[PDB]
RNA sequence: AGGGGAUCGAAGAUGAUCAGAUACCGUCGUAGUCUUAACCAUAAACUAUGCCGACUAGGGAUCGGGUGGUGUUUUUUUAAUGACCCACUCGGCACCUUACGAGAAAUCAAAGUCUUUGGGUUCUGGGGGGAGUAUGGUCGCAAGGCUGAAACUUAAAGGAAUUG
């Protein structure tokens, strides 16, 4: 091919994304704690659905 | 996929026969292929026979024919619609017109 | 299909051709069930009882639907001299 | 089983033999060769009539045993053996079914000829071979009248007729009717003729 | 050339069964066919066979009965370990509870039933079930 | 191209090769 | 309500025949779904695939749905139903109808001593319906339905509990994988073990006894 | 049948026609021709380490369009020079 | 081209069907039965239909067609179909045969009439 | 290499055609085409289907051999023998239907008797390119035949069938 190209804009995007800091929040916790928190929750209580309940929306249907 | 079970045209118990020429593609064939016909005629036509049988010497007297055997071959045999392309089972049909 | 103890099992027990003893199919619908009439003395017929081949989907396909039954008819004694077992 | 009067008498005989039923096809074809007595010089073959005539008997007995004689269906396409089949209907319950078959009797309800019988008669297991091939979709047995070369597929009991015409298709389907009446219902005295004719089998036309 | 006799033989047991057949003819009658026959018959996969003089090798006439999917040989009459009788039965038989493997052990020809009770292996020759 | 004459093709290569070579023996 | 026009339907609505093997042992071809529903309720569909289709019209194109549903208890009897139409949710429920028609019969059986209730298959089966070949193969207990998901799941409505196999062909054909995995289950009947070597005498068919109640109107 | 032989004697055949028909396996014969070892520009070895030449502006084949960053490389152990790929985005700018 | 459609012969194929004898080879007369035993939507179709079923009509009175049949032709052909002569067989001099077919009889175990050929 | 060289005709030449036309078409013609002695060893050298052995289904023509028929037709009187007819039956060249069975299908009496996987036996293939290439060896007067890689490269290449 062509193998003398443009080593010019070596890192565009990744040198010009909006910084943004990674908010804080309470620890998760770890261990045999963590796959509690699993088993209670994914399903012992269950929340919203659709016929084969979900998982990670956001907006949802509404 | 193989178009014609017979290939070409029988063979079978030879693997090679003398060829001919294409009585007017003036071409080659081998003789176990090649379309042919026996052109019989008269040498007077039809509409002649007047004159013919009229004008002459001899009682009635008795036309003369012509005895052309020819042949073919599947280039100069399909443009002169001497045969033709058969639907997919109609090819199988062995029997003469 | 026994066990165990005993009990049978196996939710069903195929019915048999008679002209191979090869199971009847539970989709061989071309397999068949002749029912022959049995008679009393003299003419009359009875209803209710009658004599029964049961012929399989491959022996009748293959045309042995007739000389089958034939053998199988004289056989149990409903023909005489029709078929001949030497041939 | 059967006693001593199913016998065939030559009183029946002759109409058979008067009928021309004895005369055969000049291909014998492998499944009926049971059937050939033997050859006629000048190339014909000779049925064997005390066959005929038992088949017919075990033929009339299969006939019977079918409780509502109703849903028997016999059939004719076949020009000379649809008038008898009309008769055999007439006489024994029976559904007949007369000339066009209509591929999707017995299979496919949704039709309007959806015979759903339990035995079916044939004239001729060539013209008639869409009925019996239909027929063995869906488990139902199948008497038929053979010659010598005759489609011995998917037929049980076959009877070695003549079919090839005169009135040996309708004897034959005569007889048939004739001893499935003297098999039980009311004919009684298997030993006295009919006051019904064989003629009333015959072709038309004219 | 013929080369097995006995596959040759058991071939058209097979193919007769399958066609509806209840009758074979056989040739030609070797002994190993007949032991082959016998230990088939027992088990009941077959009528009663009938030997026929020719002046020659033989012929046998065998009655079926429906009831055999497949007899078949081995060949080449493999070596069999007694432990290793279990590697094939358990390779070509249907299933635990029936079908037979027959051997050739010095003892005799018998099936794999047997000679397991007699406590003696050979060298393999057929099957059935 | 042609199979018949790709190989006509390479036949011609091959033999000025074969030459190419030899003009050093 | 059900109007059955069909003679083995009437004997079923008019309860004079009640089991599913009644059928099967007479040999009786079912045309309508109304009776395997009748004769086996408490039934599970569970729906395989749903893979849209592609043609033509005269000029440019066709385009649908085709849907695979398998039919069972899980006990004995499975069926199986591929059906492609202008609706997806449509020609789902109409598999079902089609799974339902197709439900066969299962020798299941055991791998070894017979203690109380089969685990396995009879004997060695197997199917084919081009190029995939499944090939079913009985087993111990506690071992499982060792199969190809789609597989396990036909084999589980067929209501198997341990069964080995050994597949072969283009086996990512879904369609035409689970249409010899059914073949396979469905000649377990098929094979004439020397259990069923006895002889019994032919049932009469219950098309004749209860004859004078089925016939036409 | 089956076109091999099959007799209690053929062994002999039996291995030594894999041992042939064993060659049109690639990995095989990768294997057995030590072609790691020779023709590789690493060792056959996992990783391997060297220089950097120049840089490149790779592009990239069809049907898609950009500059894939990538180094020249001096290969120490071998003095093999081979061009290889900077990946993630401007790393190409931790090399020098 | 005057090729009455479907919807014209389905419905005189109709009409003949169910009221047969109330017809009659006229035009006019049957024209006016349809507005008794029909309902037609439109007055022209009426017409075209009513042309149909009258055509049909004279043909019928002139042998059977083919799809059609009503009451009183369904018993005029069972009274056809009923004809028997004075018998054929019968037998007119014996019963003429031929070889074996002799043999046939001879090894059956039967008197019958005989001749040869 | 010698003989032979009617014909037809690679090369070439010429006339047209074409934008071009080294072509197709027209004409002229070398070698060649024939043979004898030597070479060459290759073709879609085809059934694109190894050989022997067994088995599984019907139908009819035709070739060769044999067999049976108080057959047909032949002398000037009907016997021989010639042909011709019919049935049989071996071994052929093929055809027909069929499909139990097999196949991805097209299709196949084998391409069947294979996940119920084993009669004997020779041969060949293992994604597509690179490539029948390079290299060694060998046979040939030569053209070439036989033997025959890798580096690197690539996600398809390919089969049968269906609808546009
Ligand atoms: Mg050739
Ligand atoms: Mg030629
Ligand atoms: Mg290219
Ligand atoms: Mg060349
Ligand atoms: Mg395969
Ligand atoms: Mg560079
Ligand atoms: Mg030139
Ligand atoms: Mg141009
Ligand atoms: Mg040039
Ligand atoms: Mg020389
Ligand atoms: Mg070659
Ligand atoms: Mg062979
Ligand atoms: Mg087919
Ligand atoms: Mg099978
Ligand atoms: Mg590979
Ligand atoms: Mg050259
Ligand atoms: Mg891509
Ligand atoms: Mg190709
Ligand atoms: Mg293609
Ligand atoms: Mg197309």
């Amino acid at each position: 091919a062509k193998v003398h190209g443009s080593l010019a804009r070596a890192g565009k995007v990744k040198s010009q994304t909006p910084k943004v800091e990674k908010t804080e929040k309470p620890k998760k916790p770890k261990g045999r704690a963590y796959k509690r928190l699993l088993y209670t929750r994914r399903f012992v209580n269950v929340t919203l659905v659709n016929g084969k309940r979900r998982m990670n929306p956001g907006p949802s249907v509404q | 996929p193989k178009k014609r079970a017979s290939n070409g045209r029988n063979k079978k118990g030879r693997g090679h026969v003398k060829p001919v020429r294409c009585v007017n593609c003036s071409k080659s064939i081998p003789k176990d292929k090649a379309i042919k016909r026996m052109a019989i005629r008269n040498i007077v036509e039809a509409a002649a026979v007047r004159d013919l049988s009229e004008a002459s010497v001899y009682p009635e007297y008795a036309l003369p024919k012509t005895y052309n055997k020819l042949h073919y071959c599947v280039s100069c045999a399909i443009h002169a619609r001497i045969v033709r392309v058969r639907s997919r089972e109609d090819r199988k049909n062995r029997a003469p017109p | 299909m026994e066990n165990d103890k005993g009990q049978l099992v196996e939710l069903y027990v195929p019915r048999k051709c008679s002209a191979t003893n090869r199971i009847i199919k539970a989709d061989d619908h071309a397999s068949v069930q002749i029912n022959v009439a049995k008679v009393d003395e003299e003419g009359r017929a009875i209803p209710g009882e009658y004599v029964t081949y049961a012929l399989s989907g491959y022996v009748r396909s293959r045309g042995e639907s007739d000389d089958s039954l034939n053998r199988l008819a004289q056989n149990d004694g409903l023909l005489k001299n029709v078929w001949s077992y030497s041939r | 089983s059967l006693p001593a009067t199913f016998d065939l008498t030559p009183e029946d005989a002759q109409l058979l033999l008067a009928a021309n039923t004895h005369l055969g096809a000049r291909n014998v074809q492998v499944h009926q060769e049971p059937y050939v007595f033997n050859a006629r010089p000048d190339g014909v073959h000779v049925i064997n009539v005390g066959k005929t005539w038992e088949k017919l008997v075990l033929a009339a007995r299969i006939i019977a045993a079918i409780p509502n004689p109703e849903d028997v269906v016999a059939i004719s396409s076949r020009t000379f053996g649809q008038r008898a089949v009309l008769k055999f209907a007439a006489h024994t319950g029976a559904t007949p079914i007369a000339g066009r078959f209509t591929p999707g009797s017995f299979t496919n309800y949704i039709t309007r000829s959806f015979k759903e019988p339990r035995l079916v008669i044939v004239t001729d297991p060539r013209s008639d071979a869409q009925a019996i091939k239909e027929a063995s979709y869906v488990n139902i047995p199948v008497i038929a009248l053979t010659d010598l070369d005759s489609p011995s597929e998917f037929v049980d009991v076959a009877i070695p007729c003549n079919n090839r015409g005169k009135h040996s298709i309708g004897l034959i389907w005569y007889l048939l009717a004739r001893e499935v009446l003297r098999l039980r219902g009311a004919l009684v005295d298997r030993t006295q003729p009919w006051s019904i004719m064989p003629d009333l089998y015959f072709y038309r036309d004219p | 050339t013929r080369s097995s006799v006995l596959a040759d033989a058991l071939n058209a047991i097979n193919n007769a069964e399958k066609t509806g057949k209840r009758q074979v003819l056989i040739r030609p009658s070797s002994k190993v066919i007949i032991k082959f026959l016998q230990v088939m018959q027992k088990h009941g996969y077959i009528g009663e066979f009938e030997y026929i003089d020719d002046h020659r090798s033989g012929k046998i006439v065998v009655q079926l009965n429906g009831r055999l999917n497949k007899c078949g040989v081995i060949s080449p009459r493999f070596n069999v370990k007694i432990g290793d009788i279990e590697k094939w039965t358990a390779n070509l038989l249907p299933a635990r509870q029936f079908g037979y493997v027959i051997l050739t052990t010095s003892a005799g020809i018998m099936d794999h039933e047997e000679a397991r009770r007699k406590h003696v292996s050979g060298k393999i020759l057929g099957f059935v079930y | 191209m042609r199979a018949k004459w790709r190989k006509k093709r390479t036949r011609r290569l091959k033999r000025k090769r074969r030459k190419v070579r030899a003009r050093s023996k | 309500g059900w109007v059955p026009v069909t003679k083995l339907g009437r004997l079923v609505k008019a309860g004079k025949i009640t089991t599913i093997e009644e059928i099967f042992l007479h040999s009786l071809p079912v045309k309508e779904f109304q009776i395997i529903d009748t004769l086996l309720p408490g039934l599970q569909d569970e729906v395989m695939n749903i893979k849209p289709v592609q043609k033509q019209t005269r000029a440019g194109q066709r385009t649908r749905f085709k849907a695979v549903v398998v039919v069972g208890d899980s006990n004995g009897h499975v069926g199986l139903g591929i059906k492609t139409a202008k609706e997806v949710a449509g020609a789902i429920r109409a598999g079902i109808i089609i799974a339902k028609l197709s439900v066969i019969p299962i020798r299941r059986g055991y791998w070894g001593t017979n203690l109380g209730q089969p685990h396995s298959l009879a004997t060695k089966t197997t199917g084919k319906c081009g190029s995939v070949t499944v090939r079913l193969i009985p087993a111990p207990r506690g071992s499982g339905i060792v199969a190809s998901p789609a597989v396990k799941k036909l084999l589980q409505l067929a209501g198997v509990e341990d069964v080995y196999t050994q597949s072969n062909g283009k086996t990512r054909t879904l369609e035409n994988t689970l249409k010899a995995a059914f073949v396979a289950i469905g000649n377990t009947y098929g094979f004439l073990t020397p259990n069923l070597w006895a002889e019994q005498p032919l049932p009469v068919s219950p098309l004749d006894i209860y004859s004078d109640e089925a016939s036409a109107q | 049948g089956k076109g091999k032989p099959r007799g209690l004697n053929s062994a002999r055949k039996l291995r030594v026609h894999r041992r042939n028909n064993r060659w049109a396996e690639n990995n095989y014969k990768k294997r057995l021709l030590g072609t790691a070892f020779k023709s590789s520009p690493f060792g056959g070895s996992s990783h391997a380490k060297g220089i950097v030449l120049e840089k490149l502006g790779i592009e990239s084949k069809q049907p898609n369009s950009a500059i894939r960053k990538c180094v020249r490389v001096q290969l120490i152990k071998n003095g093999k020079k081979v061009t290889a790929f900077v990946p993630n985005d401007g790393c190409l700018n931790f090399v020098d | 081209g005057r090729v009455r459609t479907k919807t014209v012969k389905r419905a005189s194929k109709a009409l003949i069907e169910r009221y047969y004898p109330k017809l009659t080879l006229d035009f006019q007369t049957n024209k006016r039965l349809c507005d008794e035993i029909a309902t037609i939507q439109s007055k022209r179709l009426r017409n075209k239909i009513a042309g149909y079923t009258t055509h049909l009509m004279k043909r019928i009175q002139k042998g059977p067609v083919r799809g059609i049949s009503f009451k009183l032709q369904e018993e005029e052909r069972e009274r056809k179909d009923q004809y028997v002569p004075e018998v054929s067989a019968r037998s007119n001099g014996v019963l003429n045969v031929d070889n074996q077919t002799s043999d046939l009889v001879k090894s059956l175990g039967l008197k019958l009439p005989l001749s040869v050929i």
